[PDB]
């Protein structure tokens, strides 16, 4: 809750509240939120790299149960047809 | 007749398997078929599944990348309803495997 | 391939014709995976294309699909981020999904 | 200096803290310093979007000095051959 | 076309045959204009790919280029960040910019 | 002989301009062509570009998206040296233009 920054940081702190944050805090707050929101994007990226790696027909059990998906899929776009 | 929340059982070509509906309701009236995520027993870490929980229908697994169109006429054994902690869980998947934006 | 987008236009030929699909999955599964979620452009409470969208045609999120990788077409270019946002809201209404 | 969270802010701290930063100062000094990127990556984009905009051949000044980068390219490709 | 990226690998014939070029130009260029920067991979200074990257050869910095998008080939891959990190490092003794 | 910072006249068949040295001094030496960005009196407020300063050979900015390689017997006209000052700048911005990663 008492936040220490160095020159560069406060200065770019600055930069970003110019740019149309309401206040300091905001902005603070802010980039709290977006770094954990970019740190959950780089932790579902991972979990998708191990799953396929696991299992290659993900997110499909078997390569048969893709098959049978798009054979539905296929039968649904004749009836459009 | 059926709801978001139920689970019913279907065979889409390889066995029968537990399917949560996920489509709103008034699709599922006026509509043939409905959008529902597959349950499983099979156990994998990544934030598009969910655990069902002790008040839940069954044991297992929401996962909500695979999505699936199941004709009403396909639609089995009615093996009950999701919580809503568990389907409010699985909103939160839904929307991540969607790619819906942040906030 | 170079991964695909959400937000992005591919035609493809499922078997009945070369159509445009808007691709709604999220990136690391369009990254990651063989297969892409989309909702394809045909020709009410659906959602327009704009004038301002790479194509022209109606979007119905109540038919989602998933397509190979393999199966993507022709590249047609991205969605505007204002239709977009249209599309957001209309695949949360048919999925029963919160956005507020 | 002093800094104000709401409880899921605050809670998303501890996250990224947890997750390999020194500290709460450190994490919030990183936040801050990765939005402040992130915008300077959007006002990049930003202004690529302008200058085309107003120049189609940018960095080109006209079509013929990229004719002209083109063939010397070309020459230079030639000779290596 | 779907924007390439810094890191990519493409085949691009330039009138003397088929060659890979790796990407690196920024991604906002890459984006909007019409041009890549890329340096190529051939068969000292130079950095080698990289038993994990796309493609044997190896990288002389040296030898920027820009290359249109419209020249651009078949997408070969994209190089590992450690092989890229060696990449990032020597474009920055090529052009003598500071690189701590 | 020729340096990194060092600007000369050139001509790359639409006229003779300004083009400034960025290659390292080791290949300039050893090599028959440098690498070089293009002068120019157009102004643009872009990141990539840097504006020169009094004790600067020349009026107007450099443009470090439009490199170039020039082979030493075409380079004639010696224009001057940029001032340290702005050899950083213009370091920062071909950083910029090669996608150099944070920070």
């Amino acid at each position: 809750m008492t936040v220490r920054l160095d020159q560069q940081t406060r200065q770019r702190l600055q930069d970003i509240v110019k740019g149309g944050y309401r206040s300091a805090n905001a902005a603070i707050v802010d980039a709290i939120n977006k770094r954990w929101e970019a740190l959950h994007d780089e932790q579902l990226d991972a979990a998708y790299a191990a799953a396929i790696h696991d299992n290659p027909a993900y997110p499909y059990e078997s390569e048969a149960e893709r098959s049978a998906a798009r054979a539905r899929r296929n039968a649904r776009q004749q009836r459009s047809a | 007749a059926p709801l978001r929340g139920q689970v019913y059982r279907c065979d889409l070509g390889y066995g029968a398997k537990p399917w949560l509906i996920v489509s709103n309701n008034a699709r599922n009236r006026h509509t043939a078929d409905v959008v529902a995520v597959r349950l499983t027993t099979t156990r994998r870490t990544i934030p598009t599944w969910v655990a069902m929980g002790p008040s839940d229908p069954l044991t297992g697994y929401v996962n909500a990348d695979n999505i699936e169109t199941l004709g009403k006429d396909e639609l089995g054994d009615y093996l009950g309803e999701v919580t809503p902690a568990t389907m409010n869980k699985i909103n939160t998947a839904l929307a991540t495997a969607l790619g819906l934006p942040w906030p």
